[PDB]
């Protein structure tokens, strides 16, 4: 795996399983 | 004795739809007040933009707690009146302000001195961050304030004063409204300014609440310290409810951040800027229903502690009627006017890409609206009967496991792009609305039995 991941140039997160 | 009370004790189907219509209508200005807060933040560049994403899951978090004390609050309130327990309401109302203070100052001083490295070890750098952490300090200074509020409201909603509890959301949003602009771009503060804005609103609000429940005194709980009497009783009742329901609202965010990896997977970053337009049009027409669900934890709770079981099932059935009947004229415009509110979200030369992109969007995501109310009241009366474990068992059922799998699955073996993101998501609710509406049924015959 699990990552959370920030988009300083979307200004939105993300969780992404292992992959 | 008060107006509130006497609608909690009378017929179900006048306090379903008196307690729900202000609330309906405290959570649209609440609304109001993010619209306007965006337009506000967009125009000050992609630095202030970032730095407000960046802090998004900590105020998330923030707010999950405290609504969920709140709920908790509300529903041992509300069962206790039902009861005609007036020494165990009186009892509960003062447990949960002390926990409001035990809950809101923790946050603040468990979170401030971890928020400099915390948002330095994300990706991220330069002014961003900088303005990310003073943003975040200033409204974990007011973490306290945050929760008071929502445990306020909960003291309300939890005494069928709706009416009150509307009036401090109005209050409270109406006046950030107003020091938004002021703040940020009057003053100049920048985006920093809407921190500022946000927590003297709160403050603001802290005093009505404060002024009701301390100085009038015209609330039908009475609040002292000299008939307060530690109970672990109540301690587990309040957060039998109120944990699982900040761990609900988690679920829900938790659910977002895996959507959003899923929709740049299906269609790029253009294809998340649709998913976070769509959703935020979506959860808009959802307001009624999380008006109607609060209302019905607070009904069914008072139904419960009149040990009346037909009543509880008749204000529970009532609300999904009722919801169900309004989502269908709220999902009927949407897929109406789809092309005239994709213009309203699509509002620059920047978004003009993703417009036809949203309109589909509008006419296949809003659909599940229709079903929801199945799964939302049933989750509400399990959080009025006090099984708050089953409300996030069903919660994070519909939220991870059938919403974010479904949209999973069709996007992984499918090629239909953005459209599989939104069927997924309607399929997942779908399957959800009916396992939340069949267990109801089977925990409301139970009941019956017992
Ligand atoms: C009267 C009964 C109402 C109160 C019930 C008790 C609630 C206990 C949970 C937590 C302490 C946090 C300490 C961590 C601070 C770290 C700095």
């Amino acid at each position: 795996a699990f990552t959370f991941r920030y988009s300083p140039s979307l200004y939105t997160w993300f969780l992404f399983p292992c992959g | 004795t008060t107006k509130g009370v006497q609608l909690l004790r009378g017929d179900p189907k006048k306090a379903i739809v008196r307690l729900s219509i202000p609330m309906m209508i405290g959570m649209s200005v609440q609304t109001l007040y993010n619209l306007a807060d965006g337009i506000w933040v967009s125009g000050l560049g992609p630095e202030s933009l970032a730095a407000v994403g960046l802090f998004f899951p900590v105020f998330m978090g923030i707010i999950a707690l405290a609504a969920g004390l709140g709920v908790g609050t509300s529903s041992a309130i509300a069962r206790r009146i039902g009861a005609r327990d007036k020494e165990g309401a009186d009892n509960v109302a003062v447990h949960s302000l002390i926990l409001s203070l035990i809950l809101g100052v923790t946050i603040t001083i468990t979170m401030l001195p971890a928020i400099d490295s915390l948002f330095r070890s994300m990706g991220a750098k330069g002014e961003a961050v900088e303005l990310a952490i003073e943003y975040a300090r200033v409204l974990l200074a007011g973490a306290f304030i945050i929760v008071f509020n929502n445990v306020g409201n909960g003291i309300l909603r939890g005494e069928g004063d709706a009416n009150r509890a509307m009036l401090a959301m109005v209050l409270g949003s109406g006046l950030n409204i107003v020091l938004d602009p002021i703040f940020i771009y009057t003053l100049g503060f920048g985006v920093v300014g809407a921190a500022y804005a946000t927590l003297l609103s709160m403050v603001v609000t802290s005093l009505f609440i404060a002024y009701w429940l301390f100085v009038k005194r015209d609330t039908y709980v009475d609040i002292t310290l000299r008939d307060f009497s530690p109970s672990r009783e109540i301690l587990k009742d309040i957060l039998r409810v109120g944990l699982p329901s900040s761990l609900s609202q988690l679920s829900m965010s938790i659910a977002m951040f895996f959507l959003n990896s899923v929709a740049i997977t299906a269609g790029g970053e253009n294809g998340v800027a649709v998913f976070t337009s769509a959703w935020r049009i979506t959860m808009l027409g959802i307001v009624p229903i999380l008006g109607m669900a609060a209302a019905t934890t607070s009904v069914t709770g008072a139904a419960y502690g009149e040990r009346n079981v037909e009543k509880l099932e008749t204000a529970y059935l009532y609300a999904i009627k009722i919801a169900f009947m309004i989502e269908l004229a709220v999902v009927a415009f949407i897929m109406l006017f789809a092309p005239q509110v994709a213009y309203l979200f699509t509002y620059s030369e920047s978004a003009q890409v993703i417009k036809g992109d949203l309109i589909s969007a509008l006419r296949t995501l809003p659909v599940f609206l229709v079903l929801t109310p199945f799964g939302m009241m049933t989750s509400a009366m399990f959080q009025g009967i006090g099984e708050g474990e089953k409300s996030l068992i069903l919660t994070i059922f519909r939220t991870l496991v059938m919403q974010v799998g479904f949209a999973y699955i069709f996007v992984h073996y499918t090629t239909l792009g953005l459209r599989g993101v939104w069927i997924g998501i309607v399929i997942g609710n779908m399957v959800a609305a009916i396992v939340g509406f069949l267990w109801g049924r089977m925990r409301i015959s139970a009941l019956k039995k017992t």
